[PDB]
RNA sequence: CCCGCAGAAGAAGCACCGGCUAACUCCGUGCCAGCAGCCGCGGUAAUACGGAGGGUGCAAGCGUUAAUCGGAAUUACUGGGCGUAAAGCGCACGCAGGCGGUUUGUUAAGUCAGAUGUGAAAUCCCCGGGCUCAACCUGGGAACUGCAUCUGAUACUGGCAA
RNA sequence: UAGCUAGUAGGUGGGGUAACGGCUCACCUAGGCGACGAUCCCUAGCUGGUCUGAGAGGAUGACCAGCCACACUGGAACUGA
């Protein structure tokens, strides 16, 4: 069955994208809504919201400039069947640096930029173009 | 100034009922040395006419690569059929390290240094269009700038 | 027993010393406890080629080590100013 | 060691003046230049790239005179060194005892100052030296001793040396046959003809 | 302190003797993946006080007999 | 391949045996020879061709093609023997060392004077 | 290591010259004589076989071989592939392994911070010193990409309870 | 190369080493190891390193250092710290 909803929907927001919807819909959790912020705060994705008790679940809009799409490229790193861990000096610069990466910590999930001054390492999750 | 020098030439055949008659290719770059780089292709009978409709057909296809310095800026991926290519950007020195029909299409590009390689099979017909679209691909800090804040 | 003896580790008609504490049963240059300092005897006019840890060889005869003769006129032409 | 041959044979094969015979008429009846010469050199080779790498090499070699495996190793050295690898190199290169007296102008030919060079006549800090593949230091002194004092070698190169350009790195000086170096070479000063980067190119592969 | 590790026993009962095996995770020095590892060493206990199937810590002392060099202090979850 | 594939049982490598059963890695054996062969090319040539059957040392029989104009090569003698394979006749992986030991070397050659190895003349 | 003696004296060779790869013209040989690492070149005009002259590459050395690695993405983890080429078992059913929907607490075993001990001295590297110059010797740092212990961090997997 | 192993695995008491010890003895138990490679074959001294490649790797253990095992081929001890 299902192994991880980060892919599923990663991998819907790639599709969406290339296929010019302007909605997409999910179940939603903790990390969802986490990862939906940090991407927020840095500005890939429009906004988010979130209803329902017993089945929540999340939307997102995606951006536009003008008819070349924003996401250009998006892949997950770390798998369910193969773990990734980087120490303090290991963490990799996509894009040298004009890209994002996501990272999550033992004081949360945030930017790249706040772990190298916190000086802190933890996981890896996915490299956005 | 444009700039232009050739790359390669290979005979053809068709076989036709008297027997084997020929014609000629080939395959030609252009550049200002401050990127905005082509190509064309043509052919014709015979050599000296056929590099000249080669490089009056290359004269369109024209597209803008931003450059930076002297070096490229990040590293880009190339596909087509069966060939791919890798970059790199080496600020300063060191010149220029490449395969051949590799050199002629990066050199009339302006950057003076650079490094790069080509993976698989390397037929030059092929081979080009895979540097043109990868420069395309492209993006300068200020593209990016320009949908996201800053 | 534990001594300070003198160990080379220079090229043909052109020595250069290393005055090392090893044990008596080892080889010249081989196996060592810890190195204490060097000795240049060609040298040249520059004042440097001649340096020791007092406080180092002190604590070694404090342990029970001896000494040997050149290393001991050294010390006496140095010792703390001489 | 050394070429010991025709070096017009070069200088024409190359298609530029080499600097390399330097006397008095540096005119035509003693170069023929664009011949390249042998059997039948009148056709164009049409070179190709490769061509055209080896031949930059071959003149930026035979212009400074030294063989390969001194010039192997100063590529070794300059490309260890930080900074820009083609200018590091030329400045390194420029920096040999021989090319700097001929600066000075105590001779006519790189290879005169060399034979110069081994026959101890060079003289500094009041100590001779051998060998031209000495590195000379920033801030020193050249001069020559008595014993190759009053040679009318040096006075015709003191006389012939002005019809040259008297690079602003070093000082001119000779007042007294006597002379003083100052600082590194850098770019500005030397000839642009050389094309530093595809020598690079030449040992990537 | 002491230092400890924890185990299970799966094994038999012999006159004053219990077998314990022990897990940890490591990373392969050339895929990165995460294997399970096992490790096995024999104990000198008293009045054979742990079964079959139990969680229980463990300490090496002075080398008793062959293959036997860890003996039990504490015991936790007695039982199933 | 999934990693799991690869931990239950790694990569593998291939022995590429060389080219020369001469074995043990020496570029020179001594062999003693004897007697004398003469064989036809395959089709897109034809010509004439020397060989030779030499019996080793290590207890190996082959057979090596002698290069040059004429030889002195009758029964037993000693030669030396070189690596190189000759891709006309079929059958030989083998040349022989000319102007070495027992094989004397060729006359009157004058360019490229280093190999078949003749008393170069200073006149 | 310095000083002196008329003294040019006492001192240069070796590979290649069709493409791959820098440089060509004549004479004799004419499927014989032969080369060659792959393409192969030779029956009357060889820019490839033998000689002569020229040219090209390195030089107190230069060519031949033997062996190791990258070019090889041709064992593919970082980095390939399975409709038609070398490749999906004939199908199902299920132990041992691997991997798991979604909440709230606990736990510090993974994991991440900081400190301590330890990774012998040569070499590999960076600033300098010395032998007329380097090769060579050497003063001080750098890393030995781990191991072990102790104190902290709790977002994700792991063990617990609902 | 799919099953190996009775002083083989433990417990009890004596003897022998500088010392715990199946290091050896008599008795009692029914065990130990193994698909996360036991037994069985072929092959090789081991590291700090060397060579190569940008990194990962891949071959290798020449001299200089560190440690083992070996003195015609098989076995024993005295002497001595």
């Amino acid at each position: 069955s299902m192994q991880d909803p980060i892919a599923d929907m990663l991998t819907r927001i790639r599709n969406g994208q290339a296929a010019n919807k302007a909605a997409v819909t999910m179940p939603s959790s903790k990390l969802k809504v986490a990862i939906a912020n940090v991407l927020k705060e840095e500005g890939f994705i429009e906004d988010f919201k979130v209803e329902g008790d017993t089945k929540p679940e999340l939307e997102l809009t995606l951006k536009y400039f003008q008819g070349k799409a924003v996401v250009e490229s998006i892949q997950r790193v770390s798998r369910p069947g193969l773990r990734i861990y980087k120490r303090k000096d290991e963490l990799p610069k996509v894009m040298a640096g004009l890209g994002i990466a996501v990272v999550s910590t033992s004081k949360g999930v945030m930017t790249d930029r706040a772990a190298r001054q916190a000086g802190l390492g933890g996981e890896i999750i996915c490299y956005v173009a | 100034e444009l700039q232009e020098k050739l790359i390669a030439v290979n005979r053809v055949s068709k076989t036709v009922k008297g027997g084997r008659i020929f014609s000629f290719t080939a395959l030609t770059v252009v550049g200002d040395g401050n990127g905005r780089v082509g190509f064309g292709y043509g052919k014709a009978r015979e050599v000296p006419a056929a590099i000249q409709k080669a490089m009056e057909k290359a004269r369109r296809n024209m597209i803008n690569v931003a450059l930076n310095n002297g070096t490229l800026q990040h590293p880009v991926k190339g596909v087509h059929t069966g060939s791919r290519v890798f970059m790199q950007p080496a600020s300063e020195g060191t010149g220029i390290i490449a395969g051949g029909a590799m050199r002629a299409v990066l050199e009339v590009a302006g950057v003076h240094n650079v490094l790069a390689k080509a993976y698989g099979s390397t037929n030059p017909i092929n081979v080009v269009r895979a540097t043109i679209d990868g420069l395309e691909n492209m993006n300068s800090p200020e593209m990016v700038a320009a949908k996201r804040g800053k | 027993m534990v001594t300070i003896r003198l160990a080379r580790h220079g090229a043909k008609k052109r020595p250069f010393y290393q005055v090392v504490v090893a044990d008596s049963r080892n080889a010249r240059n081989g196996r060592f406890i810890e190195r204490v300092g060097f000795f240049n005897p060609i040298a040249s006019e520059k004042e440097e080629g001649t340096r020791l840890d007092l406080d180092r060889i002190a604590h070694w005869v404090g342990q029970g080590a001896t000494i040997s003769d050149r290393v001991a006129a050294l010390i006496k032409e140095v010792n703390k100013a001489a | 060691a050394r070429y010991l041959g025709p070096k017009l044979k070069l200088s024409r094969r190359e298609g530029t003046d080499l600097f390399l015979k330097s006397g008095v008429r540096a005119i035509d009846t003693k170069c023929k230049i664009e011949q390249a010469p042998g059997q039948h050199g009148a056709r164009k080779p049409r070179l190709s790239d490769y061509g055209v790498q080896l031949r930059e090499k071959q003149k930026v070699r035979r212009i400074y005179g030294v063989l390969e495996r001194q010039f192997r190793n100063y590529y070794k050295e300059a490309a260890r060194l930080k900074g820009n690898t083609g200018e590091n190199l030329l400045a390194l290169l420029e920096g040999r005892l021989d090319n700097v007296v001929y600066r000075m102008g105590f001779g006519a030919t790189r290879a005169e100052a060399r034979q110069l060079v081994s026959h101890k006549a060079i003289m500094v800090n009041g100590r001779v030296v051998n060998i031209a593949s000495y590195q000379v230091s920033p801030n020193d002194v050249v001069s020559i001793r008595e014993k190759a004092k009053k040679q009318s070698r040096v006075k015709a190169a003191l006389e012939l040396a002005e019809q040259r350009e008297k690079p602003t790195w070093l000082e001119v000086d000779a007042g007294k046959m006597e002379g003083t170096f100052k600082r590194k070479p850098e770019r500005s000063d030397l000839s642009a003809d050389i094309n530093e980067h595809l020598i690079v190119e030449l040992y990537s592969k | 302190k002491i230092r400890t590790l924890q185990g299970r026993v799966v094994s038999d009962k012999m006159e004053k003797s219990i077998v314990v095996a022990i897990e940890r995770f490591v990373k392969h020095p050339i895929y990165g993946k995460f294997i399970k590892r096992t490790t096995k060493l024999h104990v000198h206990d008293e009045n054979n006080e742990c079964g079959i199937g139990d969680v229980v810590e463990i300490r090496e002392c002075r080398p008793l007999s062959k293959t036997k060099s860890w003996t039990l202090v504490r015991v936790v979850e007695k039982a199933v | 391949a999934t990693v799991n594939q690869l931990v239950r049982k790694p990569r593998a490598r291939k022995v590429a045996k060389s080219n020369v059963p001469a074995l043990e890695a020496c570029p020179q054996k001594r062999g003693v020879c004897t007697r004398v062969y003469t064989t036809t090319p395959k089709k897109p040539n034809s010509a004439l061709r020397k060989v030779c059957r030499v019996r080793l040392t290590n207890g190996f029989e082959v057979t090596s093609y002698i290069g040059g104009e004429g030889h002195n090569l009758q029964e037993h003698s000693v030669i030396l023997i070189r690596g190189g394979r000759v891709k006309d006749l079929p059958g030989v992986r083998y040349h022989t060392v000319r102007g070495a030991l027992d094989c004397s070397g060729v006359k009157d050659r004058k360019q490229a004077r280093s190999k078949y190895g003749v008393k170069r003349p200073k006149a």
